[PDB]
């Protein structure tokens, strides 16, 4: 190496960094500042560099000392340890996907009834997260006509003690149709 | 020059819902008799917009946050709404945008203007002659280093003060995407005195200004007919949100109706089946109901500085046949410190993008260190060969990390 | 009247066709949804990647369409054999089978 | 133009002859994103803009979609879905003089990363520590604009590199800037390779009667068909159909 | 201001031939041009608007062209009733200015 | 077809005002601007003012600004022009011509950025002769 | 193959690149299979004057 030579014959200091992302506990982090944690609500999380959108709850599983990440089924991180409070939690999607909509034809009526399957009737605002949801969805989130099937809680139609012929189903031995004051009936 | 306006009356504003207003054309390609789904910043249906109106002595023009998209509407009778101002601080510290319609032209200026709290355009009326002439114009105190200027074709307006109910409805949509300020508009004659009409709107694209500035503050100019009167005016401000629409195009190329995808379960079925007519039955719906509005960040709770000053200024720096591996642990990696005084020639990163490097947390980090000549910098890469990547230092095929190289002709090379 | 069962065949065929053309409307991850744009601003060593992406996406869409229409036609074959059974001893004879 | 406040020039109603540029100018990095350099000639562009800034030799790589640094976070950020060509060349003789050329400036410190295609011209004092600067320079208070030290005796990294970044929008809206390809006659009602306004393809064309909007120049009744186009020479609304019907 | 100069000032022609007249502008006018024809003893009439578009109720023998600072008018199959004064007018900015005028004789 | 009638020839001492009237017929008075053209004998045309009749707003030439009053009478459906401080060079003929571009009772002047405005003096009156002398 | 080009045109000897060294002098095919080997020759191929 000589200061009078060209670009090919002059030294080039090279520093090569070797990483391992999102496996084992981490000791080196970036300059992003930490914020408060809002659990039991749908929020974008950045837990230990893991970016995602979904609701989080509290889990009771015990991790190994050398384990900091977990997947019950891969392509889905079920659980992550909170770096600040060291509490074991879990990661679930933003809401349950078991939503089904029953409706008549468009010219018949614009009134609609929504089926929330595999959920309990008292947990309907909790499951669909109706607090941060459009007010027009909130009237179908909670209403006067509440009926619990084995499939799930149905909000939007009123039950009747009589029995009528079924044309479209619900999923738990219940059926809905257009019948008379006129509205949707179950 | 600006002055405070006297006889101001304070009354709380009203909030009303917009009956399917604020939608525009997302693209300029022509279609017909088809249904198109789009994801863009749109004002959701039946949302609260601010009923701002004049006459006693009701005058209002507050400073509103921008919030990544503003839909504006105005019921016009005698040319009161003349323009808007956009910016960040509105005090000549940041870049500002001004749109005004003065007495003969339309002026759009992106400059560092300084603004007072109450900008106004003053129209004066005389007793002896019935003509109405523009006289006063105070929106900016002075001028500064200007960046963008645009002056329209000269014209004339209806400057007289009509009475009775309002006769026009002029709608506007302002958004700033990818450094482009896009303005959409259409104007419809109406017959209303105090109401927002129930009708669909198809706002055609007007300008796509390439400004590209920070924007968080918005204000509306007004025209008035130290005694003064406000006249009859009413306008409406709402905010755009990230939503999903489905537009139906007619046979003439203009859109007919838009079906929201996050308002109603019937609208949810119309979105998930991509049609405006659905039959009877059970229709499982894709999840478009909720959009999160908050972000949380939790990291390991240690804020020591990593020894990058030992690595990057090591005065004695390792050779290539016997290179040094240094473990870094229990600190924070501030990348912003590194390029303050050092310029890196090749910041090649494998497996991790440089943009998303800041929010990650590394677990097993090691810092290799060697000196090579300028022709062999390319050899430090997965898959390259030579007399450095075969006999001196070979990188693995499944490498995950960043290669940081710079010039050290002054430091590592001396005479002789 | 009760002619909905006949109307469902035409309605679901129309649903298959218009869903197919809406599939073909997609871009499948390429830089454009049309073949003529990516063949007008890309040299073939870079163009063949987008050509492969669009052709594989359209062929997957056609595969899903032919699967749906094909086993739906198998179900129509089952109903057709049921009707031809009803041709076999109800028109050409008398059936003792109840209901 | 400098890099903190770069210039955008609109180019319209002319022809872009690429062959003139390399007659007397040699370009170091002609990186092109979204458009191949070979098919640049037969295209006709619609909305073009010529960015202009001076950077040093080490930061030429930073003007690219996805790269970071003090030139791509605090000075000039390119969008992720960029479509255009980056043209850079050496300007050590022109932009650098003896004693140092201190006219060029750059934002050394900034509170947050820039949005794509966003210009920051403010010269407010950046506070480094928790203490407030109150608009006057002091401890942990530096001017955010630092000056380049371009000198003709420095290396390849410390010499100016004039960068002109072009941003296009291909095959949408009417076009005003075309390539140097010559126009030929039109053979309608016959199978022929067409190059209507940069749109290349093979198929027969007939006459259509639908009316376009003034701001619309193309049309696709169904996407991936490209049925509708306007002939630039005659302004005759037509249709584009495949070369033969498939019912054989 | 903006001034337009028509050349030549004096024009001589015949009946049935093709003639070409032109006027030069000072600054950029783009497509804002009005070609006006005035018979002597009569009010002026609009002939060409926007420098390339024929006005309604006018025969298509008249034609106009040009761009930037140069503009021209071409007359084919010159009728005996076409011997009239011609003016070109720019409409870029206020005020609107007319041309000097060209006179043609039999 | 439309018929436009101007006022008769008037002679006066060149130290007082003049009254010129136009009365477009067959077209909406408020839509088109009402341009005004002065022609000297043996000289070319010149543009002196434009009238947005509905607004009553007007625009004069920069040479003749402040000395001409250009008014309207929509009740009697006419356009009036008055000139003060007459000089010997103002002995001329006057034409009042509508402009081609049409408008509505609204500020779609916001759409000045969408559609370009091309003004054309398509319909001209028979003109009036104003001669003053000492 | 064997040729001398200047420093800025070394990028032009590649499949898909353009310029005055890849349109008028030496064009590489799109389906190329091989290795491009380039090195500085300022001492050998350049002299004073
Ligand atoms: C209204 O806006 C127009 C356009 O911005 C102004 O016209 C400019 O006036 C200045 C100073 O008089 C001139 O230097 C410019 O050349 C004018 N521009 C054009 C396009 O002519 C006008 O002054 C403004 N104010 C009023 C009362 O009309
Ligand atoms: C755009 O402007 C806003 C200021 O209006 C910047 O955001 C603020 O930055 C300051 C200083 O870092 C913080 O104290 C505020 O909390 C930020 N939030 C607000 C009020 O917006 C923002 O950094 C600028 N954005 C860009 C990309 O230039
Ligand atoms: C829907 O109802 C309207 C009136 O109730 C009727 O005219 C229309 O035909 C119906 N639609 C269909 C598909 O029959
Ligand atoms: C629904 O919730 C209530 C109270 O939380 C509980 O008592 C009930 O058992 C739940 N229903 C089912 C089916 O578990
Ligand atoms: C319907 O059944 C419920 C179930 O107990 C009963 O309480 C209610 O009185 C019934 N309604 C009528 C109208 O009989
Ligand atoms: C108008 O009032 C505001 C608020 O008090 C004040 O800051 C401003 O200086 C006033 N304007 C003038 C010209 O004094
Ligand atoms: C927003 O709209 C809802 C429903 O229209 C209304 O109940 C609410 O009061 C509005 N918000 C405010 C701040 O007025
Ligand atoms: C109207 O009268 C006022 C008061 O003298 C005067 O200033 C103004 O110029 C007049 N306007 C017209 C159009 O004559
Ligand atoms: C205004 O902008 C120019 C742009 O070149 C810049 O040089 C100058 O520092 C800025 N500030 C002032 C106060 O002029
Ligand atoms: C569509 O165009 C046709 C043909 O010009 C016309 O008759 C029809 O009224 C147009 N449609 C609408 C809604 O204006
Ligand atoms: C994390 O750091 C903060 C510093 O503000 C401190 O208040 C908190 O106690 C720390 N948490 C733990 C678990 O040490
Ligand atoms: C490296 O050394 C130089 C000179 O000693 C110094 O200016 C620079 O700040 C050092 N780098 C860091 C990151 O401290």
């Amino acid at each position: 190496f000589q200061p009078t030579n060209g670009v090919g014959y002059q030294p080039y200091r090279v520093v090569v960094l070797s990483f391992e992302l999102l496996h084992a506990p981490a000791t080196v982090c970036g300059p992003k500042k930490s914020t408060n944690l809002v659990k039991n609500k749908c929020v974008n999380f950045n837990f230990n560099g893991l970016t995602g959108t979904g609701v989080l709850t509290e889990s009771n599983k015990k991790f190994l000392p050398f384990q900091q990440f977990g997947r019950d089924i891969a392509d889905t991180t079920d659980a992550v340890r909170d770096p600040q409070t060291l509490e074991i939690l879990d990661i679930t999607p933003c809401s349950f996907g078991g939503v089904s909509v029953i409706t008549p034809g468009t010219n018949t009526s614009n009134q609609v009834a929504v089926l929330y399957q595999d959920v309990n009737c008292t947990e309907v605002p909790v499951a669909i997260h109706a607090d941060q949801l459009t007010p027009t969805w909130r009237v179908y989130s909670t209403g006067s006509n509440v009926f619990q099937t084995r499939a799930g809680c149905l909000i939007g139609a009123e039950h009747v003690n009589n029995s009528y012929e079924c044309d479209i189903p619900i999923g738990a031995g219940i059926c809905a149709s257009y019948q008379t004051s006129q509205s949707i009936i179950a | 020059q600006c002055v405070n306006l006297t006889t101001r009356t304070q009354l709380p504003p009203a909030y009303t819902n917009s009956f399917t207003r604020g939608v525009y054309y997302p693209d300029k390609v022509f279609r017909s008799s088809v249904l198109h789904s789009t994801q863009d910043l749109f004002l959701p249906f039946f949302s609260n917009v601010t009923w701002f109106h004049a006459i006693t002595k009701r005058f209002d023009n507050p400073v509103l946050p921008f919030n990544d998209g503003v839909y504006f509407a105005s019921t016009e009778k005698s040319n009161i709404i003349r323009g808007w101002i956009f910016g960040t601080t509105l005090d000549s510290k940041t870049q500002s945008l001004l749109i005004v319609n003065n007495a003969t032209n339309v002026v759009i200026k992106v400059c560092e203007f300084q603004f007072c709290n109450d900008p106004f355009l003053g129209v004066y009326y005389h007793k002896n002659n019935k003509s109405w002439m523009e006289s006063e114009f105070r929106v900016y105190s002075s001028a500064n280093n200007c960046t963008f200027e645009y002056v329209s074709q000269p014209f004339l307006m209806d400057l007289e003060g009509k009475q009775g109910n309002f006769k026009n409805l002029r709608e506007f949509v302002f958004k700033n995407i990818d450094g482009y300020f896009k303005i959409y508009s259409k104007h419809t004659p109406i017959n209303l005195v105090r109401d927002l009409p129930q009708g669909f709107s198809a706002l055609e694209p007007l300008v796509d200004l390439p400004i590209g500035i920070n924007i968080t503050r918005f204000q509306t100019l007004l025209a008035l007919h130290s005694g003064w009167t406000a006249g009859a005016a009413a306008y409406y401000v709402g905010y755009l949100q990230p939503r999903t629409f489905l537009l139906k195009y007619n046979e003439n190329g203009t859109i007919t109706d838009a079906v929201d995808c996050a308002l109603d379960p019937l609208s949810e079925t119309k979105c998930t089946l991509k049609s405006f007519t659905v039959e009877k039955g059970i229709y499982q719906t894709s999840n478009f109901r909720v959009q999160p509005t908050e972000s949380i960040v939790r990291f390991p709770n240690i804020t020591n500085l990593c020894p990058f000053g030992e690595v990057f200024n090591a005065t004695r720096f390792a050779s290539v046949y016997a290179w040094n591996r240094k473990r870094i642990s229990n600190c924070v990696a501030d990348y912003s410190v590194l390029y303050n005084s050092a310029s890196f020639s090749t910041f090649k990163c494998y497996g991790v993008s440089p943009t998303k490097l800041n929010d990650l947390c590394f677990t097993n980090v090691y810092a290799d260190s060697f000196v090579i000549r300028g022709d062999e910098v390319r050899q430090i890469a997965p898959g390259q060969t030579g007399k450095i990547a075969d006999y001196n230092y070979k990188l693995p095929d499944d490498f995950t990390g960043c290669v940081i190289a710079w010039n050290s002709n002054n430091l590592d090379s001396k005479v002789g | 009247s009760a002619l909905g069962k006949l109307q469902d065949v035409v309605n679901q065929n129309a649903q298959a066709l218009n869903t197919l053309v809406k599939q073909l409307s997609s871009n499948f991850g390429a830089i454009s949804s049309v073949l003529n744009d990516i063949l007008s601003r890309l040299d073939p060593p870079e163009a063949e990647v987008q050509i492969d992406r669009l052709i594989t996406g359209r062929l997957q869409s056609l595969q899903t369409y032919v699967t749906q229409q094909l086993i739906r036609a198998a179900e129509i074959r089952a109903s057709a054999n049921l009707a031809a059974t009803k041709m076999s001893e109800c028109v050409l004879g008398q059936s003792k089978r109840v209901d | 133009a400098s890099v903190y406040a770069w210039n955008r020039k609109r180019i319209s109603n002319c022809v872009a002859d690429y062959s003139v540029l390399y007659n007397s100018a040699s370009f170091s990095t002609f990186k092109c994103y979204g458009v191949s350099p070979t098919k640049l000639n037969d295209l006709c562009f619609t909305n073009v803009y010529a960015d202009s800034f001076v950077i040093r030799g080490d930061e030429v790589r930073q003007i690219a979609p996805g790269q970071t640094g003090k030139i791509a976070d605090y000075n000039y950020k390119l969008p992720d879905d960029f479509t255009g060509c980056v043209i850079a060349w050496n300007s050590n003789n022109l932009d650098s003089k003896v004693g140092g050329n201190y006219n060029y400036l750059y934002r050394l410190f900034r509170k947050s990363n820039l949005k794509p295609f966003e210009r920051d011209i403010s010269t407010e004092i950046y506070q480094a520590g928790s203490t407030p600067c109150n608009g006057v320079e002091g401890f942990n208070c530096y001017f955010p604009l630092q000056s380049y030290g371009f000198q003709p005796t420095n290396g390849v990294g410390y010499q100016p590199y004039r960068v002109v970044v072009l941003s296009f929008e291909l095959l949408h809206a009417p076009a005003t800037v075309c390539g140097p390809k010559k126009s030929t006659n039109l053979v309608k009602n016959k199978c022929v390779n067409f190059n209507f306004n940069g749109l290349t393809g093979t198929g027969v064309l007939t006459e259509s009667n639908k009316k376009f909007l003034p701001f619309q120049q193309f049309g696709r009744d169904i996407a991936d068909t490209t049925d509708a186009v306007r002939d630039p020479q005659t302004l005759e609304i037509l249709d584009i159909t495949p070369c033969s019907f498939g019912g054989v | 201001a903006i001034q337009l100069t028509q050349s030549p000032s004096s024009l001589s022609a015949s009946v049935g031939d093709r003639v070409t007249i032109t006027c030069r502008a000072s600054q950029g006018i783009s497509s804002y041009l009005a070609w006006y024809q005035q018979k002597p003893g009569k009010a002026p009439e609009l002939l060409i608007y926007a420098a390339s578009t024929l006005q309604s109720g006018v025969p298509s023998r008249f034609s106009g062209s040009g761009s930037g600072t140069d503009f021209t008018l071409t007359i084919s199959s010159l009728q005996p009733e076409d011997f009239a004064t011609y003016y070109c007018q720019q409409l870029n900015t206020y005020p609107f200015t007319f041309g000097p005028g060209t006179k043609v004789d039999i | 077809q439309v018929q436009l009638v101007q006022s008769g020839a008037e002679v006066k001492k060149p130290g007082a005002s003049v009254k010129v009237s136009c009365k477009a017929s067959g077209y909406t008075f408020t839509s088109y601007y009402m341009h005004w053209v002065r022609q000297a004998p043996g000289q070319g045309l010149e543009w002196m003012g434009v009238i947005n009749p509905s607004g009553g707003s007007t625009s004069y030439a920069e040479k003749f600004r402040g000395r001409v009053t250009m008014t309207r009478d929509t009740s009697t459906s006419t356009v009036y022009m008055e000139l003060s401080s007459l000089r010997s060079e103002d002995t001329a003929v006057y034409y009042c011509a509508r402009d081609r571009e049409p408008h509505s009772d609204s500020s779609g002047y916001w759409d000045s950025l969408k559609y370009y405005y091309y003004y054309a003096l398509d319909v001209w009156g028979q003109g009036t002769t104003v001669t003053v002398s000492s």
